[PDB]
RNA sequence: CGGGAAACCAAAGUCUUUGGGUUCCGGGGGGAGUAUGGUUGCAAAGCUGAAACUUAAAGGAAUUGACGGAAGAGCGAUUUUUGUACACACCGCCCGU
RNA sequence: CUUUAAAUCCUUUAACGAGGAUCCAUUGGAGGGCAAGUCUGGUGCCAGCAGCCGCGGUAAUUCCAGCUCCAAUAGCGUAUAUUAAAGUUGCUGCAGUUAAAAAGCUCGUAGUUGGAUCU
């Protein structure tokens, strides 16, 4: 006997047909589009996508009184309209059946520097946070696929160490400038 | 017809179960002659001294020579007849030497024109034939 | 048919047998819609006036299109109720 | 220049060795893809 | 240039009908190629599914012919499916798809569960059959897709259906039979008698009945 | 072979055993 | 009428629109209805009944040809009589020592 | 410095640290199934590939290589047990005229199943 813990899951599913022409062209815009590193962060927005897919479809089954499907229906709605997928007027159970992966691919950290213009591309985000950049209102958050709540989308800034955010000057400065 | 009684349950059930028989795959993994007769002995490998170099007459239509080897594995004895699959590998291959032997792909059937032959060789000198093969390692000695 | 909202939401409305209330389809070409002329009841000519009726061809290829057709006439009163 | 005709190697190999590949190509030449 | 030789091409061309619609309900067979381009027009796609080479036995040797298989649609509620044997291959595609846009039907579109919005799904469970092969289409909820084998995908997407469950029993490596029987579940979408087409039939004029004095002048 | 001359066959070849291979033995 | 791969079947129908009751019984082709055990019989044999091993097909219905010491409609190939296990087409295929 | 029983690791921080940024991404494939070259040089039913169909007997889209091109990616091949695919064990839900198949026929115990009717 030990203290630790065992629990654990995957992430993804790939898919049941290896070398589908279609699906290849599909995923490859996407990748290309939001500056993914692989074909596994697409099926990780798409396993996540089906598991509250498999939730809502679940919780319709119910008859709308039932106690279980008010608690939860309800919170599962709340916490769509939080990270910004739903709106605030679609928060029935049936228009969950009707989003799409690219929405929830518009809410990483990754895309949302880019969209707010801190960045000039989408991979151009990707390096800038990945290399400290970023502060999401007062944390520096150096992971591209944090997924932004809507509270915190005004708070995106550079932090106050970058070089960009009113820090130090970097190490290749400092040595040209030690040059001349 | 099937019977479709509310009180025949032991009926369905046992009608299934002797029924499951005739299936040759069921048959073979719960009957217990094919693991006896196995000469891995239900392994996925097995190590094996080489006792010889031998070579197969590939079946017609198709015509050449497959090299292959006689090995007696080391748990039970049995001798077995292993493919060396690549060009010029049986030159990687001396006698009295320990060979690690894998299955074919089938199962225990043969595949392609080899006949009868339903093991490959996988290392040897305890060293891989692809390493050996692609001249990333050399022979022990 | 239509939605929750109450708009109709279709192609179009097939038109059912008049003998068998089967639904007509696009591809039923042994189908016949027929028209009998109505008569003034006074003189006899041609009104101008006509029923329709409309007889799918399964019905047809079982040879009972003419009862039908005759059932369907003596409801409306064409043929003599004396028949 | 025109080279290579899909039809025609469709209809001269469709029974020989390189049938498959020459299939494989007229589908190419029809549906785009 | 068009000149129709039957009495709906007339009509057609003169602009005395506004739909095919309108065709649809007097099941009125088709003839000419020409409607179908002038209704539905520049919407449909077509797509070759099979080139079949075929054989017959003779004194001198083996004589050879090329059968197309051809599927056409216009993504929102008609599909069509087209069989050609010739000698030449590029002859065979063109009457392949003469005779797929000759025989067009439309698609009837329903509901899994609350109706709201446009129509994504079939009606109810449809059955087709074709030699061996039994093809059944299922309702499937909103943003499901397509769960099926490609070749029946293909006629699915072509008829406008977005979420559909299918089943399929039978010797579906024959692609010609595979493609016939979902061809023939998807027409069975309108021959179904559901509890909202239960009110009594309005009759109305027939194009032949209706526009008989033009058709006295040409 | 004939499935009828088969099945004579090997009638013939199971006697042939019964005879030498004697229960007694 | 409807079925079915078709030949055909008012049953071989009322089957993905799949549930009236119930008995026996099949699971790719060989090895093989063979070996062994049990049981019955005077005998011949009857009933029950494997495995190791081997193989990518064997088989059904129908079509066009070739052979013979014979006279708009079909899912689809396809559209003088007849038979075929032939299709490199009887100079064929194929069985046992 | 912090961490800790004392350490290590992570985090925090000085100084150094990227142009071929040589601070170099691999594993399998390129006839079909199945994404991707009947390009060039060798070999010549040999050597070999090939899960299956097949390739190789002097112009090999398949072997041995060069180039190029595909797939997943710090991972990717192979052998074996097992699940889905298998409506090829079928309760849902399979078959039994000719493809494997209904006992030669009848009786009959156990088992299974059992016609209407009472506010
Ligand atoms: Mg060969
Ligand atoms: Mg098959
Ligand atoms: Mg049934
Ligand atoms: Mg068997
Ligand atoms: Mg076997
Ligand atoms: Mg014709
Ligand atoms: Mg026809
Ligand atoms: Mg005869
Ligand atoms: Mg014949
Ligand atoms: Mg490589
Ligand atoms: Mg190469
Ligand atoms: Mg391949
Ligand atoms: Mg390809
Ligand atoms: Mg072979
Ligand atoms: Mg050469
Ligand atoms: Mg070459
Ligand atoms: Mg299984
Ligand atoms: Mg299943
Ligand atoms: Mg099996
Ligand atoms: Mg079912
Ligand atoms: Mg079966
Ligand atoms: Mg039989
Ligand atoms: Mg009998
Ligand atoms: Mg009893
Ligand atoms: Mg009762």
């Amino acid at each position: 006997p030990v203290a630790r813990s065992w629990v654990c899951r995957k992430t993804y599913v790939t898919p049941r047909r290896p070398f589908e022409k279609s699906r290849l062209d599909q995923e490859l815009k996407l990748i290309g589009e939001y500056g993914l590193r692989n074909k596994r962060e697409v099926w990780r927005v798409k396993f996540t996508l089906a598991k509250i897919r498999k939730a809502a479809r679940e919780l319709l089954t119910l008859d709308e009184k039932d106690p279980r499907r008010l608690f939860e229906g309800n919170a599962l709605l709340r916490r769509l309209v939080r990270i910004g997928v739903l709106d605030e007027g679609k928060m029935k159970l049936d228009y969950i059946l009707g989003l799409k992966i690219e929405d929830f691919l518009e809410r990483r950290l990754q895309t949302q520097v880019f969209k707010l213009g801190l960045a000039k591309s989408i991979h151009h985000a990707r390096v800038l946070i990945r290399q400290r950049h970023i502060r999401v209102r007062k944390q520096v958050v150096n992971i591209p696929s944090f997924i932004v709540r809507l509270d915190s989308q005004k708070h995106i800034d550079f932090s106050l160490r970058s070089p960009y955010g009113g820090g130090r000057p970097g190490r290749v400065k400092r040595k040209n400038a030690k040059k001349g | 017809g099937k019977c479709r009684g509310l009180r025949t349950a032991r009926k369905l059930r046992s009608h299934r179960r002797d029924q499951k028989w005739h299936d040759k795959q069921y048959k073979k993994a719960h009957l217990g002659t094919a693991l006896k007769a196995n000469p891995f002995g239900g392994a996925s490998h097995a190590k094996g001294i080489v006792l010889e170099k031998v070579g197969v007459e590939a079946k017609q239509p198709n015509s050449a020579i497959r090299k292959c080897v006689r090995v007696q594995l080391i748990k039970n004895g049995k001798k077995i007849t292993a493919f060396v699959p690549n060009d010029g590998c049986l030159n990687f291959i001396e006698e009295n030497d320990e060979v690690l032997v894998a299955g074919f792909g089938r199962k225990g059937h043969a595949v392609g024109d080899i006949p009868g032959v339903r093991f490959k060789v996988v290392k040897v000198a305890n060293v891989s034939l692809l390493a050996l093969y692609k001249g990333k390692k050399e022979r022990p000695r | 048919m239509q939605n929750d909202a109450g708009e109709f939401v279709d192609l179009y409305v097939p038109r059912k047998c008049s003998a068998s209330n089967r639904i007509i389809g696009a591809k039923d070409h042994a189908s016949i819609q027929m028209n009998v002329a109505e008569v003034d009841k006074v003189t006899g000519r041609f009104n101008g006036q006509f029923k329709t009726y409309a007889i799918c061809g399964a019905i047809r290829r079982m040879g009972e299109s003419d009862d039908s057709i005759l059932r369907l006439a003596k409801a409306d009163g064409i043929v003599s109720k004396n028949f | 220049e025109l080279g290579t005709d899909p039809y025609e190697d469709f209809q001269e190999n469709w029974n020989t060795k390189h049938s498959s590949g020459v299939t494989r190509e007229l589908m190419r030449e029809l549906n785009g893809g | 240039e068009w000149m129709p030789v039957t009495k709906l091409g007339r009509l057609v061309k003169d602009m005395k009908i506004k739909s095919l619609e309108e065709i649809y309900l007097f099941s009125l067979p088709i003839k000419e190629s020409e409607i179908i381009d002038f209704f539905l027009g520049a919407s449909l796609k077509d797509e070759v599914l099979k080139i079949m080479p075929v054989q017959k036995q003779t004194r001198a040797g083996q004589r050879t012919r090329f059968k197309a298989f051809v599927a056409i649609g216009d993504y929102n509620g008609h599909v069509g499916l087209g069989v050609k044997c010739s000698k030449e291959v590029a002859t065979a595609i063109r009457g392949a798809i003469i005779l797929a846009k000759l025989s067009i039907v439309p698609v009837r579109r329903g509901y899994w569960g609350n109706k709201i919005g446009k129509p994504h799904t079939v009606p109810c469970k449809v059955t087709g059959r074709c030699g061996s092969v039994l093809v059944r289409l299922i309702p499937a909820p909103r943003g499901t897709g397509i769960v099926s084998a490609p070749v029946p995908k293909k006629l699915l997407m072509m008829a406008g259906i977005d979420d559909c469950y299918t089943s399929a029993r039978g010797c579906t490596a024959t692609l010609g039979n595979f493609a016939k029987a979902t061809f023939d579940a998807i027409s069975k979408t309108y021959s179904y008698l559901t509890p909202d087409l239960w009110k009594e039939t309005v009759f109305t004029k027939s194009p032949y009945q209706e526009f008989t004095d033009h058709l006295v002048k040409t | 072979m004939r499935a009828k001359w088969r099945k004579k066959r090997m009638r013939r070849l199971k006697r042939k055993r019964r005879k030498m291979r004697q229960r007694s033995k």
